[PDB]
């Protein structure tokens, strides 16, 4: 199990975030069983952790870990909470590209936090609105 | 295990009166100027299942799930759902001859099994045809607001999440219970000897 999650962490971090892959390295001179950390990288440069990352690039590694956890029990339905504020629209379009080329079979939708965003997918639900729920006797002689 | 259509109603502060279709397996985005009509059916599923981790659904009375409980036009907690079983893997034994189903639930006294008065179990079947197992947070419902909670997580919780595929704590607790039981029962066996 730990071998599988370690070999999956690399490609999972490499595909979503371009040119930056990591490995489930133990924290401080130990084994993955009794301790494990992450060495987050900022694209081309190789840094120690995600503290130097932006909010969008932090939510990217967050959703990558979420997908790594969900891949054990897959489900064709994804929801993202409109976290494209710190990120860029082109980066979210590239994320959608990587989703449709890697996460085939997963309905991707967004909950409305900041209206007028996330037009990266082919089909999109428009705005038609009225009142209540969202929509587009001699024996002894012989013996003795 | 794919949703086909969602024509629901009966909620307070959102936007009814149309049906959504073409739920493709890959891409159905969300973009609009009014947030009241983008993704509120997820919020409807929140009160359908009753996820108590967020406060935007839990209140004093559950009657807030209806469209103003009747003082706005809709009194019955109406929800209509037509679900088709695209695959035969999510259909249990005895449900092969029922790929398509149409369930309506209310008249908020009792729910309707396909239009017959019955308890609130109907809504379960109303979401059963898309393998939406309401017991676990998995099975297409969501992972949820934990998106904003998993920040700054130490190594122990990550190891717990990785071992959640095996749940060694569960088997360890079961083995501890088995050990206590076997101790008591071996004492009983010594008494029997």
């Amino acid at each position: 199990t730990w071998e599988k999650v370690t070999l999956d962490f690399g490609n999972i971090f490499a595909d979503l975030l371009p040119n930056s892959f990591a490995k489930l390295v133990p924290c401080e001179g130990k084994d993955v069983t009794q301790g494990l950390e992450v060495k987050v990288k900022l694209g081309n440069i190789w840094k120690e952790s995600l503290i130097e990352l932006s909010g969008g690039q932090r939510s990217l590694i967050a959703l990558s870990l979420i997908m790594a956890l969900l891949q054990f029990r897959p489900a064709p339905m994804y929801i993202l909470d409109e976290v494209d504020a710190a990120l860029d629209l082109s980066h979210t379009q590239n994320i959608g590209h990587l989703i449709k080329t890697r996460f085939k079979g997963s309905q991707f939708i967004v909950v409305s936090l900041k209206e007028g965003m996330f037009a990266n997918a082919n089909r999109v639900f428009r705005t038609r609105f009225q009142d209540g729920t969202s929509v587009v006797x001699x024996x002894x002689x012989x013996x003795x | 295990m794919k949703v086909e259509e969602l024509i629901i109603d009966g909620f307070k502060s959102y936007a009814t009166r149309t049906v959504i279709t073409d739920w493709d397996p890959q891409f159905n985005a969300i973009t609009g100027l009014n947030g009241s009509g983008k993704s509120n059916i997820l919020d409807a599923i929140c009160f359908v299942l009753g996820i108590a981790s967020m406060s935007t659904v839990r209140a004093s009375s559950l009657q807030d799930l209806i469209y103003k409980r009747g003082q706005a036009g809709v009194t019955k907690a109406s929800v209509t759902i037509v679900f088709d079983n695209t695959d035969k893997s999510n259909s249990p034994i005895g449900f092969t001859n029922s790929p398509q189903i149409s369930v309506t639930r209310q008249g908020t006294s009792k729910y309707l099994i396909n239009g017959h008065r019955a308890p609130q179990q109907s809504v379960l079947q109303l979401f059963q045809s898309v393998q939406l197992n309401i017991n676990n947070p998995n099975f297409l419902i969501m992972q949820g607001k934990i998106t904003k909670v998993l920040n700054m997580k130490p190594s122990e919780i990550l190891s717990l999440i990785e071992e959640a595929a095996g749940t060694k704590m569960f088997e360890d607790r079961r083995e501890k219970a088995e050990r206590t039981m076997s101790k008591k029962e071996t004492k009983l066996q010594e008494n029997r000897t």
